RNA sequence: UUGAGAGAUACAAUUUGGGAAGAAAUUCCCAGAGUGUGUUUCUUUUGCGUUUAACCUGAACAGUCUCAUCGUGGGCAUCUUGCGAUUC
């Protein structure tokens, strides 16, 4: 939610290398048989490859998170392009205040 | 704003009407500004209240 | 046609022409930009090979 | 006392006493920074082709600036509202324009003035890293550079494959001093436009706004893939 | 083994390798241009162009454990190119503290410091070592002896380890020896009578080895136990062997191997041995050893064709009498050719395209006509050779083998 | 001091003046525009009003072309023309003003004390030179 | 001190104090920081030299922030009390401005130190 | 395209010739 | 006479395109490009470019004392008629 300690957590997160409670609930949300994961930065290869996921982030899955980049609010959750961009700013101020002091 | 303004400034910042006639006819400017009110300025006596 | 050969081949080689107030760029190909290393700057060039030989060193 | 308007809406000329350009107002009643405000009923903040930049290309001419008010705008390098309210102005309260900057001296301006336009949201990170504002947002429809730094093809290079969508608009502003001075503008400019081709930018045109700026030039390009 | 050709106007000035254990060869060039070019070794074209973003860059330096490059650059810029992403992908990293005049050669000390001899001639000092306070800024600068009646430039420097020392030659034919630490000379020699454009050392550092355009190689020595101990290089020796010039000078030392390589203006190659060089031999090479040829004939009309950079003549044998030359100045770099037997139609082949002319004799002259072929337009090119007199086999660059006017069945080897 | 005061007053309000009323003209830019096209035959024709689309009105001129008022033909004319005489006298009355105050500055400098000699130049524009001597 | 962009090395500052030496010797330069951003203000500095010595830095970085306003170079010297000795007065001086000119005897050298200084901004 | 091509033309000339200048463009 | 190469700059016709008038012939407005005839700008190019030079600097004004500033008187009106600047 639009709680401002889990958004700037994940946000530090983002901004760092991505081994996130959130992405422990993926690791658990997503083992079947050590399956394959594409990661956006490949600065998060903690997260990327730490237990039971073949992951690959090289050259194609920028296309692919061009195109799932493109067409989230579209049919990803159940909100709008409105929304999306509010909780973004949210998460923008959030942050900016946090990193630039006041 | 304030802090990118040089002492002298600081130093007549109260006082614009005063000063700015007295740079326009070639007269004395003031010396104590919006800063006489200090408590230092207070306890100062004579002409070392300008200075 | 001695005398302006070279004329008639640069103003047909040469590109970007102005038109008025403008200048009409070609943009390059993949393929030169790709099969080499672009020119030497003729300048600098110049500058080292008459550094090697200036006069003060006497060659012969 | 006559408004026109220009190529892109968002963008009008004040003709009358002062025949001056002029954008809309986003921010109801005020200025920002002292620019003069005209109104025709209707509220209107000059621009300054001196002041700022993009202004300075429209004044030279810029057909398809693909900045236009049905989109959504990146601005790599403004440090302060001083082009990206006029950028806000003229994209309109339907879009966005995500200021991202990185000497957070000024960035405190930056987020002042986002504070008062929604339509403006900061960033206040180093744009040659986007995957530290991956989370943020993505695929927009036209970046703008304003970075000095040499590594400017790089930078929205980098910027324009991560979060610029297809065939979108490219407005990169060049400084020559930053990338090499001593040699002239002419050469510099042809030598970061092949630089910007060679990533799936097609240069379209090239100006060097000479009145306003000293040896600058705007280079617009659609982005191929 | 291998010769990677550039066309028209391109030089190039310096080089460098790179070789991360475990990794392929890289080889990075510059020309006299803005750019770096890094070559991949399979094809012999460049697989990279990337765009250093100051100036026009006059030379090059790889880092110690060779992750970083060192271009230094025409308007006093030093700047660091991100190697170690991988072969082919470069990033920029730093531009260094900037100067007024060109930096003319660079070295570095270890992966922590980068030396540059600059064209108004100084020395600087710059600290390359990332997360530190003084990270990029120039820390010392030294000035040479300078010419009474013109203009100093610092053409050669290089660091040596053994000692702390760096070794610069200038163009007033002196070469300094100057400790790192301190930043400041130890002692000067008065060795060649115009300038020392290459110098180089051997890998304990008992010997430095220059040259330069009065066309002497000299050797200073360090070899004795006192010579160790009190720091004191002696101008050992002296040979004259190159005929106009020395531009570049390198030295290989392994177990089995201990030469070292110079070259210049006369376009031969010489090798002498490092340990041994006043006492022992030298070979000059020949100018041109033809592994790759320029030159082929034809016995029909007794006639030769020859090929030099983009373009090629035709002779016939009587006397003998040129009949025809095609300077093609639509291409811009030339490779291997093949004639028709009955001489009919000449191909010309490059790696980038191919082309191929019908040629007519006319008596005292030739008529040479291109027959368009887009294949042949489109392919890259190694080698022509005939199978008829319609039939030709080619070997592209990219290891393709067709058989036009087209595929042979080709295995694959042990990498 | 005081006239020195008097008349550098005097040029900060010319200063202002030039510099809020350049801040309200329009300058007719002068840029070289380049525009990049594709073979040859594009490069050969007339830019076919690609984007000019008149070729009388909306071609030479750049400060707004367009894709398809009292006394306007010369009264307002001749107010832009004068505002831009304004500014331009206004350019003239601060760099006057720059130069007799920096005269002034030059005298009171001298005045001051100090070992100085008249130095003299191949015109007969005089200068002063001061002792290498620091400030006790 | 970290946060005082671009310092100097040693050759180019002591040019830069060389050419103070002799602007204070023409009587050419404004001493202290007050009278620095009096010259900022009125746009007849040439150049600003300032201290990286200062134990409140503070105190300095602010002309900074108005001399990338006016595009004035401005430079870093490493001691306060060398740039006293250069500018001929017996205090430290934490700041100077080298006021404009136009008939100085030492406008080439003024040229030449600013063109230095903005090669590294 | 008589009545759009004439109109355009006219609103062009009527809108660009209420801000140019001929004799005073040079000074 | 830069030996050669490139940019602006007058004259002439020949033209390229966007609009308006006409049956077309063609006209009219506008914006442009290119070739011949003159000036001129930039890069090599040789006898040699000057092979030294320029500038700064050391205790470098001042006994016929020098300089500054405020005044006083006088000359120059057959004109240094004198600027918040030295006219002698």
């Amino acid at each position: 939610a639009a709680n401002a300690l889990e958004e700037a957590n994940s946000i530090i997160e983002g901004k760092v290398s991505s081994q996130l409670e959130k992405l422990l609930e993926e690791i658990k949300k997503d083992k079947k048989s050590t399956l394959i994961v594409s990661e956006t930065k490949l600065a998060n290869a903690i997260n990327k490859l730490g237990l039971n996921f073949n992951v690959v982030s090289d050259a194609v899955t920028l296309d692919i998170y061009r195109a799932i980049k493109e067409y989230l609010p579209e049919l990803l959750p159940g909100m709008s392009d409105n929304d999306l961009s509010k909780m973004s700013l949210g998460l923008a101020h959030s942050i900016g205040r946090h990193k630039l002091k006041f | 704003s304030l802090a990118k303004s040089p002492a002298s400034t600081i130093q007549i910042l109260g006082a614009e009407k005063a000063l700015f006639r007295a740079l326009k006819t070639k007269h004395d400017t003031p010396k104590y500004g919006l800063l006489y009110h200090a408590s230092l300025v207070g306890q100062a006596t004579g002409k070392n209240k300008g200075k | 046609i001695k005398t302006k050969k070279r004329k008639t081949l640069k103003n047909l080689r040469k590109d970007s022409v102005k038109r008025g107030k403008f200048r009409v760029q070609l943009l390059s190909t993949t393929q030169d930009s790709k099969t080499l290393p672009p020119k030497k700057e003729s300048s600098i060039i110049r500058s080292k090979d008459r550094w090697l030989n200036r006069k003060a060193l006497n060659k012969g | 006392v006559v408004i026109e308007p220009h190529r892109h809406a968002g963008v009008y000329i004040a003709r009358g006493k002062e025949d001056l350009l002029v954008t809309k107002n986003m921010a109801p009643g005020e200025s920002v920074y002292g620019e003069k405000r005209i109104s025709v009923k209707v509220e209107y903040r000059v621009w300054n082709p001196f002041r700022s930049k993009l202004a300075a290309g429209i004044m030279g001419g810029l057909d398809e600036l693909f900045i236009a008010p049905g989109k959504k705008v990146l601005y790599l390098g403004a440090a302060s509202g001083t082009s990206v309210s006029h950028v806000s102005d003229v994209v309109g309260p339907e879009g966005v324009v995500y200021a991202v900057e990185f000497s957070h001296r000024p960035g405190r301006e930056l987020i002042s003035m986002a504070k008062k336009r929604p339509n403006i949201i900061p960033i206040i990170e180093d744009a040659r890293h986007p995957q530290k504002y991956r989370m943020l947002i993505g695929m927009v429809d036209c970046v703008f550079a304003d970075v000095a730094q040499p590594d400017q093809a790089r930078i929205i290079a980098l910027n324009s494959h991560m979060f610029l969508k297809d065939q979108g608009g490219v407005v990169i502003s060049i400084k020559a001093n930053c990338i090499d001075s001593t040699v002239d503008a002419e050469t510099v400019f042809a030598r970061e436009v092949q630089k910007l081709r060679e990533e799936r930018i097609k240069p379209l045109e090239q100006l060097t706004l000479e009145p306003y700026e000293r040896d600058h030039c705007i280079v617009v390009g659609r982005y191929m893939r | 083994e291998m010769v990677i050709e550039g066309g028209k106007d391109r030089s190039i000035e310096g080089l460098c390798w790179s070789n991360v254990n475990g990794e392929s060869l890289r080889l990075f060039s510059i020309g006299g241009s803005t750019v770096v070019t890094e070559w991949d070794l399979a094809t012999g074209l460049p697989l990279r162009n990337y765009d250093c973003n100051s100036g026009v860059i006059w030379s090059i330096s790889i880092n110690d454990s060779q992750d970083k490059l060192s271009v230094g650059c025409d308007n006093g810029t030093v700047v660091l190119i991100d190697i170690s992403g991988g072969p082919g992908v470069l990033e920029h990293d730093t531009i260094l503290m900037r100067q007024e005049a060109r930096v003319l050669t660079l070295a570095w000390k270890k992966d922590d410091f980068v030396i540059g001899g600059c064209s108004d001639g100084r020395i600087r000092i710059w600290s390359a070592q990332k997360n530190d306070e003084n990270m990029g800024r120039l820390l010392h600068t030294m000035k040479v002896d300078k010419a009474k009646k013109e203009s100093t430039l610092v053409w050669s420097v290089i660091y040596l380890p053994r000692t702390d020392q760096i070794a610069s030659g200038d163009s007033t034919g002196s070469i300094k020896f100057w400790d790192f630490q301190f930043a400041t000379l130890n002692q000067s020699f008065k060795a060649h009578d115009a300038d020392v454009l290459c110098l180089t050392t051997d890998t304990d550092n008992n010997y430095v080895f220059s040259a330069g355009v009065d066309r002497k190689i000299f050797q200073f020595s360090q070899n004795t136990n006192k010579s160790q101990k009190n720091n004191r290089w002696v101008n050992s020796s002296n040979r004259l062997l190159h005929g106009n010039d020395i531009r570049a000078i390198c030295a290989y030392q392994s177990k089995g191997a201990d030469f070292l390589v110079s070259g210049g203006v006369e376009k031969t190659l010489v090798i002498n041995s490092l340990t041994s060089f006043s006492n022992g031999n030298y070979r000059k090479m020949p100018t041109v050893e033809p592994y790759s040829k320029n030159v082929l004939v034809n016995k029909e009309q007794r006639l030769v064709v020859s090929w030099s950079e983009s373009t090629v003549k035709i002779w016939t044998m009587g006397n003998y009498k040129l009949v025809c030359k095609l300077t093609l100045k639509d291409d811009q770099n030339i490779s291997t050719c093949s004639l028709s037997p009955d001489g009919q139609v000449l191909v010309v082949g490059r790696p980038s395209t191919t082309k191929v002319f019908h040629l007519q004799p006319v008596g005292n002259k030739l008529k040479v006509t291109k027959l368009d072929n887009d294949l042949l337009l489109r392919t890259s090119t190694k080698l022509v050779k005939f199978i008829d007199n319609s039939k030709i086999v080619i070997c592209s660059c990219e290891d393709d083998v067709f058989i036009v006017d087209q595929e042979v069945e080709l295995l694959e080897v042990t990498s | 001091t005081q006239d020195s005061n008097y008349v550098r007053t005097l040029r900060q309000i010319e200063l202002k003046k030039l510099e809020k009323g350049a801040k309200q003209l329009m300058f007719k830019s002068s840029g070289n525009h380049t525009i990049f096209v594709d073979s040859r035959e594009k490069m050969n024709e007339f830019t076919p009003e690609k984007f000019f689309n008149t070729t009388s009105e909306m071609v030479n001129r750049s400060e707004n072309r367009l894709t398809k008022s009292i006394m306007p033909k010369e009264s307002l004319d001749k107010k832009k023309l004068k505002k831009f005489k304004q500014v331009k006298q206004h350019l003239q009355r601060e760099t006057q003003l720059k130069q007799v105050q920096q005269r002034m500055d030059a005298q009171r400098e001298l005045l001051k004390k100090g070992s100085k000699k008249k130095i003299v130049d191949s015109s007969g524009k005089i200068s002063f030179k001061w002792k290498k001597q620091r400030k006790r | 001190n970290p946060k005082a962009f671009p310092l100097a090395d040693a050759a180019l500052t002591q040019q830069i104090l060389d050419v103070v030496q002799q602007a204070a010797n023409l009587r050419q330069l404004k001493k202290g920081a007050n009278e620095a951003t009096k010259t900022l203000n009125r746009g007849i500095s040439e150049f600003i030299i300032m201290a990286a010595d200062c134990e409140p830095i503070e105190i300095l970085l602010h002309l900074p922030l108005l001399c990338e306003d006016k595009n004035v170079p401005y430079v870093f010297v490493p001691s306060r009390v060398a740039l006293g000795r250069a500018c001929g007065v017996s205090r430290p001086v934490i700041a100077a401005s080298i006021t404009t000119n136009d008939a100085s005897a030492i406008k080439t050298q003024i040229y030449a130190v600013k063109d230095k200084i903005e090669t590294l901004l | 395209r008589k009545y759009l091509n004439k109109l355009i033309k006219r609103n062009s000339q009527n809108l660009r010739s209420w801000d140019l200048e001929e004799e005073v463009r040079d000074e």
